[PDB]
RNA sequence: UCGCCUCCUAAAAGGUAACGGAGGCGCCCAAAGGUCCCCUCAGGCGGGACGGAAAUCCGCCGGAGAGCGCAAGGGUAGAAG
RNA sequence: GCUGACUGGGGCCUGUAGAGCACUGAUAGGGCUAGGGGGCCCACCAGCCUACCAAACCCUGUCAAACUCCGAAGGGUCCCA
RNA sequence: AAUCCCCCGUGCCCAUAGCGGCGUGGAACCACCCGUUCCCAUUCCGAACACGGAAGUGAAACGCGCCAGCGCCGAUGGUACUGGGCGGGCGACCGCCUGGGAGAGUAGGUCGGUGCGGGGGAU
C-alpha cells in the first residue's frame, strides 16, 4: 500500500524511514521508492505468499509486489527490495505455501515427527488466482516413512512449476523409531 | 570441446596447415555428383569460380576426364585472373584418384602445383 | 576554460611520494599559498586526486 | 652420510615468464609473448584461446614468439596501418 | 587470519569427528532461532558440545537444525624448543563469519524448544544473538 | 660426461672417414653393436656414418 | 509411412575369446572378416592376470557376409525365445550377438547431433 | 639443512624472507626422433562368449573428466594424443 | 634538454577481497538406490520384508592459499596529451 | 549480365546457433543408392577411404519452420569487495565521507547472424 518516491537518491533513503525498492514489471523499471515502515507492516503479513500493492498517483494500483529481496545486511534489517507486477493473464511465477495441522500418527503417539523441506510451493496455477493459503496433508506419519512431490495432491490451477519425487515432508525419529 | 571437435570427419585444420601460406587454397571441394573448387588465399581472400562441374554444364564424361579438364580450366581462368603458383587444398579425401584428377587439372593448367 | 585557484593545506610531511609529485607537478612550493589552472582535466586530475591536500576555488 | 624425513621444509625457486611487449606497442621481430619457451612464434598477433576473443598488437615486422598453448599462436595477421608505403 | 597447510597435505579431508546436523522437528510457519555476530574459528568440540547440550535439555520437535561445522585446523608444540616450528595439529574449527544463520529451533508452536535453544545459547562460546525468522516465531 | 656404466654410455660417429665425427650419447639398452646413421664430414658432404667407438 | 520402420540388416557379430593362436583360424575358415582384439584383467579366476594379452577374438559380420552366416549356421541354433533382449538385439551360441535396426537407429553413430536413440523408434 | 622442477604464500605486471607450506631430480627414449598417411578417450548405460568386481564385442549417451615415461603446474584432441 | 614522478585518454595485461558452485576436496539434513546389515521361509534362499551402515544421482544446504563456470577493488605498459 | 526466392561450396561471429519434439524437400539439389575386372584401399570385409553408373528413395547424415524441457545469455535497481580521504573501540574490529562496483538472485532472452562464390528460380 502507498509506498512512494522514485528519483535516484539511495544512500539517504537507505537512511531514515524509506528503504529503496525497484519498480519492476515486464518491460519497465523505474527508480525505487516505498519506505521501510510500510514494508514492515505488509511484507510482514506475507511477502512472496499473499499479495497486494500500492496506490502511487493511483498510477496503476496493480498486484504482484515482491519477487526478490533480502531483509539483508548483518543486523537482520533489510534494505533494497525488488517489486514486480502482473496485470496479465500469464502469472506463472507462483510461490505460496501449504500446511497440515499435526495429524496424530508419528507425534501424538510415537513421539516421532517430520522434516518439511517443502512448506512453500513455486508453480503456476491460474494467474492472479492462487490461494493465499493452500492446505495439503494426507496425514500419515511414522517409521522410516517419507512423502514428496509426486503424490503431492494438487487442487484446481494445474501447474507444478517444480518436479516429482522431492522435498515434501517425512517422518523421522525425534529420538527413535 | 569445441564445435568442430565434438563433431569430426573434418581437419579443416590441416586446411590451416596450408593457411600458413604458399598463396591459395586452390581448394577442391567434392560431392561425387560433381566437384566444385574455389580459391581462399590468406588475407580474408575470396575466389573466382575457376572450376565447377556446372559453370559449363555437367557433361557426361564422369570423373576421369571431368576432373582433368575442369581443372586445367580453373587453372587457366585463373592465370587470366593473374596468379602463378597456387597451393593444393585436398578439400577432403585422400587425394582420391578424383582429386588426383582436379589436381593434374591445375597441373597441366600450368597453374603451378 | 573555468579557472581553478587552489591553496595549500595539511603538509606532505610523510604523505605519499607520487602525491608529493602532484605537488611539485601542479607546481607546489612553500606552504599555504595559492596557484591557478585551466579546468583542463589532466591538471584537474593531479589536483583532485591529492584532494584533501588543500582547497579548490572557482575563478579566473 | 644422508638426508631426513617428516620435515617438509623445502623452499622452491625462481622463474620469470611474461607478456613482454604487451599488446599494441612498437613491434620488433623479438620475443613476442611468453609463458611457454621452446615456442614456435607466428604472424603478427594472436587471439584464439581458452576464453574466446582475440588480440591485436598494432605492431608488425617478420614475426614473434608464442607460449605453447597459453596466450595464442598468432597467425590471424595484422601488419597494422603503419605498414603502408612509407 | 592464518590457516591450515593443504587439505590433503598438512591435515586435509577429515570427518572433523563431531555430532551431525538435525534433531528437533518440522513445520511450515514459525521460524524460532539462533545466530551469531562474533568472529572466530569456532571451537570444534566446544560447539559440538554446546549444541548437543541443547539437544540434551530437550529431546524432540523444534528444528534443532544446526548450521555450523569445523573444517580447518590449529597447531603448536612438538620437537626442539621455540625457533623452527615443525607442526603439531589440534583445533578443528570454522570461521564464524561475524554474524550469520547459526542453528534453528523451527516449528509452529513449541516455546519449550525456544527456551531450550536459549539454553544452547547461554551455552555456546562467543555471546551470540538470540532471535526470530520470517514472520516472527508465533 | 658423467661416465655411467649405467644404461648411459657416450659415443660418436665417422663419415666412412669423411674424416672426424660429431656428438652422441647412447644406451646398450636395446640394440648392441648396431649403430648406423648418415652425416657430412668436413669431407665433401654427407657420407655413411657408423657410430660405434 | 510403413515405408520406414519396417527394417533392413544392420550389424551382426560372431565371436569368442579365451585367455589363451589359430582357433581364430577356425573362425577364418568359417567366415571372412578377422578379429584380433586384446583381452584383459589382473587376477586368477582362470589364471588371467597378465594385464595385457592378445586373447579376445571377434568376427564382425554385418549385412552381406553376415547373410552368408545367418544362413549357413542359423540351422545349428536351438532356443528362439528369451535370449531376446531389450535394445532390439539378442544373442546365443558359443558367442553370438545380433542387433535389430528400426529406422531411427543410424542417427546414433553421428559425432554431431547424436540423438540419444529415442526408445520409441528402435 | 645446503642444486634444480612444480604448486600455494606474491595483497591481482613482473618480484620479496621465513629452520612457511607439500612434492618431485642428478633419468632417459636409437626412436616417444623427421615427415607423409589414417584413429577420434575415459566413463555410464543395454546385450552376449571362456565372462557373475575388474575384460572381450556390439548399439546408444559424452566443454576431453581420460592422455602424454617419470612430479607438480600449464596445455590441449584442431592433439602434444 | 623537455625525454621525468604525477594527472586526463586510450588501448592491452594480472586474474587475491568478494562470490560460487558444473572442475576438485571438503561437508551437513535429506530422498532415490544398491553394496553391509538386519529380522523372516532354514535359508544356494539366493525368495521376503524391514526400523541400522553406506557408494553412487537428486532436492535443501556449506567451506577452499596450493578449488574457481564467475569476477572488481587496483597495478601494469605502449602511445596521445 | 551486374534486382529478390532458393540450394551449393563456403567463409567471420568461439551455444541469444546445442539438445531434443514434430515437420516439410527433391524436378531442381544431396545423400542415401547400384555394383565391384583395373586406380587406390581396410592390420577384416572397398562399411571408411573406392572406381565405375540408370533405375529406387528421402528412411537415414541433411536444409528452413514451429516448440522454452534442458540447456546458453543475460539487465535495471540492488549487496559484498575497494581505490582515496577521516573519524569510534586497549578489542578481533566498528563506522563515515569521495569515484569504481562481479556472481549469484526474479525480468527476460534465444532456438544464429553474417561474409564471397557456383547452380539455378523471377520475360
Amino acid at each position: 500500500m502507498e509506498l512512494t518516491a522514485k528519483p535516484r537518491t539511495p544512500k539517504q533513503k537507505l537512511d531514515e524511514s524509506m528503504i529503496a525498492a525497484v519498480a519492476y514489471n515486464k518491460e519497465n523499471n523505474v527508480s525505487f521508492a516505498l519506505d521501510r515502515k510500510a514494508f514492515d507492516r505488509a511484507f510482514r503479513q506475507q511477502s512472496t505468499t499473499g499479495l497486494f500493492d500500492i496506490t502511487v498517483e493511483g498510477g496503476e494500483t496493480f498486484p504482484a509486489l515482491v519477487k526478490a529481496v533480502q531483509m539483508d545486511k548483518r543486523k537482520r534489517a533489510p534494505i533494497h527490495v525488488d517489486f514486480y507486477m502482473v496485470t496479465y493473464g500469464e502469472p506463472v511465477e507462483v510461490s505460496v505455501p501449504v500446511h497440515t495441522t499435526g495429524r496424530s500418527q508419528g507425534e501424538v503417539q510415537g513421539g516421532l515427527v517430520d522434516i518439511v523441506v517443502h512448506n512453500l510451493q513455486i508453480v503456476a496455477p491460474g494467474p492472479r488466482r492462487i490461494p493465499q493459503e493452500l492446505v495439503v496433508d494426507v496425514t500419515k506419519m511414522n517409521i522410516g516413512d517419507h512423502i514428496t512431490a509426486g503424490d503431492i495432491k494438487l487442487p484446481e490451477g494445474c501447474t507444478l512449476a517444480a518436479d516429482p519425487e522431492l522435498t515434501v515432508v517425512s517422518v523421522l525419529p525425534p529420538r527413535l523409531t | 570441446p569445441m564445435r568442430r571437435r565434438r563433431e569430426a570427419r573434418t581437419d579443416y585444420h590441416q586446411r590451416l596447415r596450408l593457411l600458413k601460406s604458399g598463396k591459395p587454397r586452390l581448394v577442391a571441394r567434392k560431392s561425387n555428383k560433381h566437384v566444385r573448387a574455389q580459391l581462399v588465399t590468406p588475407n580474408g581472400d575470396d575466389t573466382l569460380a575457376s572450376a565447377h562441374s556446372s559453370d559449363l554444364a555437367e557433361y557426361g564424361w564422369e570423373p576421369t576426364g571431368s576432373a582433368y579438364l575442369t581443372g586445367l580450366l580453373a587453372g587457366l581462368r585463373a592465370q587470366e585472373a593473374g596468379v602463378e603458383e597456387a597451393v593444393l587444398d585436398i578439400g577432403l579425401n585422400s587425394p582420391t584418384p578424383k582429386v588426383f584428377a582436379i589436381q593434374e587439372g591445375a597441373i597441366d593448367a600450368g597453374l603451378d602445383i | 576554460m573555468p579557472r581553478l585557484k587552489v591553496k595549500l593545506v595539511k603538509s606532505p610531511i610523510g604523505y605519499p611520494k607520487d602525491q608529493k609529485a602532484a605537488l611539485k607537478a601542479l607546481g607546489l612550493r612553500r606552504l599555504q599559498q595559492e596557484r591557478v589552472l585551466e579546468d583542463t582535466p589532466a591538471i584537474r586530475g593531479n589536483v583532485e586526486k591529492v584532494a584533501h591536500l588543500v582547497r579548490v576555488e572557482v575563478v579566473e | 652420510a644422508h638426508k631426513k624425513g617428516v620435515g617438509s621444509s623445502k623452499n622452491g625457486r625462481d622463474s620469470n615468464p611474461k607478456y613482454l611487449g604487451v599488446k599494441k606497442f612498437g613491434g620488433e621481430v623479438v620475443k613476442a609473448g611468453n609463458i611457454l619457451v621452446r615456442q614456435r612464434g607466428t604472424k603478427f598477433k594472436a587471439g584464439q584461446g581458452v576464453g574466446m576473443g582475440r588480440d591485436h598488437t598494432l605492431f608488425a615486422l617478420s614475426d614473434g614468439k608464442v607460449v605453447f598453448i597459453n596466450k595464442g599462436k598468432g597467425a590471424r595477421f595484422i601488419s597494422i596501418e603503419a605498414a603502408q608505403t612509407e | 587470519s592464518i590457516k591450515p597447510t593443504r587439505r590433503e597435505y598438512i591435515s586435509g579431508i577429515p570427518g572433523k569427528g563431531i555430532a551431525q546436523f538435525k534433531m528437533g522437528n518440522n513445520t511450515y510457519p514459525a521460524q524460532v532461532e539462533n545466530v551469531v555476530e562474533k568472529p572466530v574459528q569456532i571451537r570444534h568440540n566446544a560447539l559440538e558440545a554446546a549444541r548437543n547440550a541443547a539437544n540434551r535439555f530437550v529431546q524432540n520437535s523444534g528444528k534443532f537444525r544446526i548450521r555450523k561445522f569445523p573444517f580447518h585446523v590449529i597447531r603448536e608444540q612438538d620437537g626442539d624448543g621455540m625457533r623452527a616450528p615443525f607442526g603439531k595439529s589440534v583445533g578443528t574449527a570454522a570461521r564464524s563469519h561475524g554474524a550469520n544463520h547459526d542453528f534453528i529451533a523451527w516449528v509452529n508452536p513449541d516455546p519449550a524448544v525456544e527456551f531450550a535453544w536459549r539454553r544452547a545459547y547461554m551455552k555456546v562460546t562467543p555471546t551470540v544473538n538470540i532471535d526470530s525468522s520470517p514472520a516472527g516465531n508465533a | 660426461a658423467k661416465d655411467g656404466p649405467r644404461i648411459i654410455v657416450k659415443m660418436e660417429s665417422s663419415a666412412g672417414t669423411g674424416f672426424y665425427y660429431t656428438t652422441t650419447k647412447n644406451r646398450r639398452n636395446t640394440q648392441a653393436k648396431l649403430e648406423l646413421k648418415k652425416y657430412d664430414p668436413v669431407a665433401k658432404k654427407h657420407v655413411v656414418f657408423r657410430e660405434k667407438k | 509411412f510403413h515405408e520406414m520402420r519396417e527394417p533392413r540388416i544392420e550389424k551382426v557379430v560372431v565371436h569368442m575369446g579365451i585367455g589363451h593362436a589359430n582357433a581364430e583360424d577356425i573362425l577364418g575358415e568359417i567366415t571372412g572378416q578377422m578379429p584380433v582384439r586384446t583381452k584383459a584383467k589382473r587376477t586368477v579366476g582362470e589364471f588371467d592376470i597378465r594385464e595385457g594379452d592378445p586373447i579376445g577374438a571377434k568376427v564382425t559380420l554385418r549385412d552381406e557376409m553376415a547373410e552368408e552366416f545367418l544362413q549357413t549356421a542359423l540351422p545349428l541354433a536351438e532356443l528362439a525365445t528369451s535370449q531376446f533382449d531389450d535394445t532390439g538385439n539378442f544373442s546365443f551360441g558359443l558367442d553370438v550377438t545380433v542387433n535389430l535396426v528400426r529406422p531411427g537407429y543410424r542417427v546414433a553413430k553421428r559425432d554431431k547431433a547424436s540423438r540419444s536413440i529415442p526408445t520409441k523408434h528402435r
